[PDB]
């Protein structure tokens, strides 16, 4: 909330798409973390059979 | 620091910085706030926790 | 606002409630046809 | 209720009815499709 | 009921409704050949 | 955009060719039904 | 609309309308023949 | 209460109201199909 | 009926119905190829 | 930020902006209408759920 | 439907091809990770041989 | 936006826009019915189904 | 069908290739994909030694 | 041959080195995708020895 | 779009882009005719088929 | 039949079909080579 | 951009061209089902 | 039908009928050299 | 259409059909020289 | 607290996005390798099942 | 080196990149301060030490 | 032999270097994967001992 | 020490985040190696359980 | 496009583009020529064929 | 090449080098001082030695 | 000796790095291929323990 | 010693941090092999436990 | 295209470019020098040939 | 080509170029001899030889 000034020197044609992209990549990367390190999410995939 | 017609390196003004950061503040909290119940699911319906 | 006028959101409005009606009691009809074959709403010992 | 479409386009409004509708009939029918009282075309029996 | 083509165009609506059926119309077409009493290719009894 | 009369035309056209294709395909499931009816009963088909 | 004037999306309908006729006059002779070879409608036995 | 709307924009409130109760429904019904008790296409005894 | 034409471009219809009679007339014939009944260069056996 | 005519950085005015998104809406609806039909086949044909 | 000004400060040029880019990609990962973690989506490209 | 004329940002008129976008759905169906006779031989000839 | 403007915003020296390349891209992953998880199409490739 | 027309929007000096190198690419995969996945291309390179 | 004069964004005329996408033809079938003659010689010689 | 040439290139038509005859011909000469009863150097016996 | 002539010009090679094509089509299917026919009975071929 | 060339130009129907006529031809040879009954180079009996 | 007059179109025509017929009076020949070899039309027994 | 003159030498505009973007891979990769190389955050994301 | 009104090749006068550092080393701060609770919830909660 | 004006369309700063690089790329390639496909090829490394 | 005219060559604003931010990677690769490379580092990870 | 005189988009003239490309021709000769007695060598002291 | 007023093609003067400069062999100083401590850390504290 | 004018149309500025770049590629590329299929060279590396 | 013109075709500004930064690859890469290929330097880190 | 003053799109006169590949030809033989010296010492020393 | 005020492509004069040169060179030796230092505690303290 107090950072509004970050995109005075950050250009937000960079700025953003860096950053809604990356928040994206941590959430592919904590979905595969779990993914690999689990046995449930991988049943959850395999269903009944 | 508080020019409200001054043009930043981003090529932004102060008040369009500030516009600007409002929309990211408000897609974070929709974002978290998605992400929260998300999470209380995971808690519910997986074997987390 | 959009550009359409009282008379015309009216006249939409009408029309609209009219297929409305007319959609949901082709799909009551349905229903009442289809709980004919078999009903969706278990008693206390089930199917 | 007519100022509705004073605020919404009527045609925007159609079209996401619509394409909800047809979504909604899908859903229904294939989750029919896969229970094993109103499978309709699998022959279920009761 | 004319009047539906002073709100959708009737030039996309034509041709989306010959898409979108044809697509329905192979969904429908290929579930009954997956099954076993309407695959009339298969023949199956009854 | 599109006058009334326009209107008309494109709903003449639309009309004769709804006419034909539920026509056609009313009297498809009829064929149908006649061929393997596909409500089943309690005890299957 | 396309530049065509009334008179030639006439001539062309009445053409592409025998041209379809034709194809699938072609075509329903072509099923009657594969009928005669193997019927692909079964009965309540199978085939 | 009318005041509401000169705060919250209406424009934006229905259409936020139709989507998140769509999502809302959706979730119970389906919250209720996953179980044992309520689950009206399963039926198993109450 | 004839208005269509004015509509649509009676050149790019042509085209679209030939590609789509073409493709579907090789998916009929394929799958006619697959089945027991109906293969006729396999030798076909009722 | 209300200025018709006013062309911000990304090249654009903020009609265009706004013609401009509503076809990335309508293209998310189309793509979330397909997925979701697309899911339920996968519930109905599928050992998943 | 609230985000129509995030084209005033993120180039489309740049901001589209992106999101369409990485909406596929998402859908790629996605099917991948059911692909690698079930044995039912391999065997519905192995069939019945 | 119905301006034959105008250069958008792309360098593009919309006529030139409304061409080009012709080329690529015919080219897409093109391939879409290649595809479409490439699944029915997968299908025909492969395991597969 | 809907969105020939696109092109006026995504530049087609750079929308093209890239939507081209991509399909391509999607071929050969749907391609290795199956290959990697069938016994029928490294068979074929195999053949009878 | 009807998209010569390809080349108004694309620039050759892109489009051009692009296509040959994706072409070649394809080759290469093709010719790993064989080698990995068959016993006698890998018996063809080792020969008698 | 039959200007022949007329220089679009690629930097080619439209003779231009059609003389070069001859060579793109030409290229093609050369590249196809050898490469199908190696097909054959791979039906011939490898256990493929 | 003669205006085919004023259509088309004549030169670019002769390198078309000089190029699909050597094409032709080396595939049905190797399809032949393949052969247990075609294959004249291989020494094939009937 | 065609003329009603250069039309019938066209027409007139595609006509003799269709001819021969087909009739070529014609004699090598009457061939080929002398050699072997190919639609199977109720017991094969 | 020869008004059929003022709609399709004749210029590239002409090469796009050579070409895919060549496609479905090559397919049709194959598929019969893939049968054990029409495959005339591996003669089996009929 | 082409830089090539009705002479020329005719000219190339005429040598065009001559060499397409001694093309095939030789693809003719040989073929009658390979079936004397090997016939390629297997009769109801086989080869 | 003494190199606030970092920033009269590398752009913000890059400095800040490769700072706060390398933090925030420095924070996966050390989550990254605890995840790989303990038994109890996978077990954490096992949980009971 | 004091210049406050100079404008050095990253964009910035000095001024400006004093505040801007300001935000740099209070983010730190901010960020180091979560990662100590982090830390001792770790320390508390998980098998390390 | 034919091609020789490739050259007026692709940069040859760009089209040279690239052909080349390319061209050794393929030649690492083919020698990668006989090594990685025999026996010999290790064994000419190995030697007598 | 000797070494201060490098940054009247190089350009600060890319010579120092390459600079650091190389740092930083031979840290993590050192760091890794020794992770992937010994028993008590993991085991560090470990602690009692 | 036979003008000895223009400069073309790659930044050469015809005659240039031929100069250049019989480099190119005569270098993939030598380099065919080498790599053919590489292969006549790999034929009589390597296992293949 | 001793000119305080010279820019050099970095864009900066020599004084402004040496004072860069300075900043990064203090970092350095510094970052190998902790750097020891760690070390030494790491001797008493690690099987390390 | 022949190709002195390859710098007349390629840069140095790219063809120079390239080049040197390109050829420590290959010589880390052998020394790696021979490393990972002898048994020799890691025996250099492993010495007498 | 006698390439000091290097420095006339090559930017410094890319030709030094290429150089650096690839002979700091080149020792990286030699402690990596020798770190995968023997025993004794995993053992030095190793130590006691 | 004998022209000492001409300057062409590489930057470069063709004395110049003839100086350059001068010391490029130099700089190979050396490397090839010492490579047979490396390459003797590895048939001298190493279990090859 | 020995004139000292001429500036060349790279940016640099001819004595500038020879200035840089030698800190690349001392730069080398240092580097050198730090790893002839390095190599003879690897030969002293280490299995290898
Ligand atoms: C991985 C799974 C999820 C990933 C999802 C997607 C995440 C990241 C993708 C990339 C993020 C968006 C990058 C957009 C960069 C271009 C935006 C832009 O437009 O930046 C422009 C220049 O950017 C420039 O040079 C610099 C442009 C290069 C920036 C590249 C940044 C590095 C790549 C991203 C790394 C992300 C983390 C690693 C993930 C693998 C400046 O903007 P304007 O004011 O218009 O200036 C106009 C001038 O440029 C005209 O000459
Ligand atoms: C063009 C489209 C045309 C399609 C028409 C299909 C309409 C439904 C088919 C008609 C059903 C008639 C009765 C079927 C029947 O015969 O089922 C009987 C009971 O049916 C009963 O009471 C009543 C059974 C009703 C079946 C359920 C129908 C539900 C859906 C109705 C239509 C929905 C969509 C409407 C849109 C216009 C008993 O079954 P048996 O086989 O004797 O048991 C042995
Ligand atoms: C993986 C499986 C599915 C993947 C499918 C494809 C997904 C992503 C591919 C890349 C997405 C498209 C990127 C297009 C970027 C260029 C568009 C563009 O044109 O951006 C231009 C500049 O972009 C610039 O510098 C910056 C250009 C560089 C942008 C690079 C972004 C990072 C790469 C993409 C990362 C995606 C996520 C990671 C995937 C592994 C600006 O546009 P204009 O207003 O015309 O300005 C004109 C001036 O530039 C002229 O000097
Ligand atoms: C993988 C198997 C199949 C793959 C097949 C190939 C697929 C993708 C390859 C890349 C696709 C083509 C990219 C071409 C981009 C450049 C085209 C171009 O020309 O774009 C230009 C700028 O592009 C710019 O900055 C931006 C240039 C950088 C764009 C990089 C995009 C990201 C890389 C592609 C990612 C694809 C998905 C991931 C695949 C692994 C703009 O065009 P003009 O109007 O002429 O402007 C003139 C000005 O630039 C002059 O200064
Ligand atoms: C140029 C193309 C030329 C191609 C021509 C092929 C046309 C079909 C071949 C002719 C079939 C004649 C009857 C075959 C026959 O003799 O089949 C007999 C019964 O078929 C019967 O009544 C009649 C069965 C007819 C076979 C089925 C034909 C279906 C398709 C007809 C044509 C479709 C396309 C038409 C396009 C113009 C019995 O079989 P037997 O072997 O005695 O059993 C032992
Ligand atoms: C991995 C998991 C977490 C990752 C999270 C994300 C981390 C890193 C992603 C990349 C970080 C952001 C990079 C943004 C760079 C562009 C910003 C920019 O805008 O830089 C501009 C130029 O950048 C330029 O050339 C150069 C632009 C290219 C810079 C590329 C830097 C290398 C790539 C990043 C490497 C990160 C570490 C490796 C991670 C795998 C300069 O800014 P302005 O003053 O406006 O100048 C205007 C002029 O450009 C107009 O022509
Ligand atoms: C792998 C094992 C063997 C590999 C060996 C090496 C092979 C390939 C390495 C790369 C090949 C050389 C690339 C050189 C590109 C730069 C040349 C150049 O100079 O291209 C210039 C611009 O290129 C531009 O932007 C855009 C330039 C983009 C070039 C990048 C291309 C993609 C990377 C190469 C991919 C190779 C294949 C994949 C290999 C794994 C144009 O030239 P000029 O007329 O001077 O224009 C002057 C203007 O640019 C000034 O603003
Ligand atoms: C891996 C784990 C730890 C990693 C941590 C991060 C490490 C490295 C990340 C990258 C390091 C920072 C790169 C910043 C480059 C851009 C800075 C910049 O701004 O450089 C600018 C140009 O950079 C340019 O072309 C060149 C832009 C591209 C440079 C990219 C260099 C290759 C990528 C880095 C490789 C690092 C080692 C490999 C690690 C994977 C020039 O600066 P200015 O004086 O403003 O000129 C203004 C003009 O550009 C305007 O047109
Ligand atoms: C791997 C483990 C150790 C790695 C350590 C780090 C090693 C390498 C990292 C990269 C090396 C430094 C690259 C810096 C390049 C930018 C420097 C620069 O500044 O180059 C500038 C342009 O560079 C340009 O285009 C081109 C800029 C892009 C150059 C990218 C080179 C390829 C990437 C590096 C590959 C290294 C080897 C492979 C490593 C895995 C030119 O300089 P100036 O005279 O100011 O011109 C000003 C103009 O540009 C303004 O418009
Ligand atoms: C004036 O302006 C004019 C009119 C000129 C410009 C107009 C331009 C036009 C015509 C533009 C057209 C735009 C279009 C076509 C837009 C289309 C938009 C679409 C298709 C949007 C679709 C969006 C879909 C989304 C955003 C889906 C998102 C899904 C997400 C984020 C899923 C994430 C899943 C995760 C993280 C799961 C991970 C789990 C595992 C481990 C499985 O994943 C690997
Ligand atoms: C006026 O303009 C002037 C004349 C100045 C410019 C002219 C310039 C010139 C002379 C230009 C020359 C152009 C050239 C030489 C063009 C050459 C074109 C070529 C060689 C085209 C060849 C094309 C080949 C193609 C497109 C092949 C496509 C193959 C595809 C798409 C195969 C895909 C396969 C898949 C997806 C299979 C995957 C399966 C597995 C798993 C095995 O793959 C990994
Ligand atoms: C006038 O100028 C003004 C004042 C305007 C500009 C001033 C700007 C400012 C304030 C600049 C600030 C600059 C700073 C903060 C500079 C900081 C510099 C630092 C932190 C330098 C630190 C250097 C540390 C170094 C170089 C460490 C190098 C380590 C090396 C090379 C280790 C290599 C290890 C290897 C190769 C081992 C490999 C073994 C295994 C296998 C384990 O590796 C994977
Ligand atoms: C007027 O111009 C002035 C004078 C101002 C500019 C002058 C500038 C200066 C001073 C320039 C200096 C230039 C220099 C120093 C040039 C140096 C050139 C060198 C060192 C050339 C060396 C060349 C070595 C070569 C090209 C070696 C090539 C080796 C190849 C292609 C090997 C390929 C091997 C393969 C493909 C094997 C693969 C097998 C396995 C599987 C093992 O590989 C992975």
């Amino acid at each position: 909330m107090n950072q509004a000034r970050i995109w005075l020197v950050v250009k937000p044609s960079v700025g953003l798409p860096l950053f809604l992209g990356v928040v994206l990549l941590i959430s592919l990367l904590v979905h595969g973390a779990i993914l690999t390190n689990t046995s449930w999410y991988p049943a959850f995939f395999e269903g009944n059979a | 620091f508080d020019d409200p017609n001054r043009v930043w390196p981003s090529g932004l003004t102060l008040p369009e910085a500030e516009e600007l950061h409002s929309y990211v503040l408000d897609g974070a909290r929709i974002f978290f706030g998605i992400a929260v119940v998300a999470h209380v699911l995971a808690f519910a319906y997986s074997p987390w926790l | 606002l959009t550009g359409l006028s009282d008379e015309e959101a009216k006249e939409f409005h009408s029309i609209f409630m009219q297929s409305f009606l007319i959609f949901t009691a082709v799909a009551v009809v349905a229903h009442f046809l289809a709980w004919a074959w078999r009903p969706w709403i278990p008693g206390a010992e089930g199917y | 209720m007519w100022r509705l479409w004073k605020l919404y386009d009527p045609r925007r409004v159609l079209i996401g009815i619509f394409s909800w509708l047809a979504v909604l009939a899908l859903v229904i029918h294939f989750i029919l499709l896969s229970t094993d009282r109103f499978n309709w075309v699998g022959g279920a029996a009761v | 009921m004319w009047r539906m083509w002073k709100i959708l165009d009737y030039r996309r609506t034509v041709v989306l409704a010959h898409v979108g059926m044809a697509v329905l119309a192979l969904l429908i077409h290929f579930i009954l050949l997956s099954t076993e009493n309407f695959n009339w290719l298969q023949g199956n009894p009854y | 955009n599109v006058s009334d009369e326009e209107a008309k035309e494109f709903h003449a056209m639309f009309s004769q060719a709804f006419t034909v294709y539920i026509g056609v395909a009313v009297v498809a499931h009829i064929l149908a039904w006649a061929w393997r009816p596909w409500i089943p009963g309690d005890e299957g088909f």
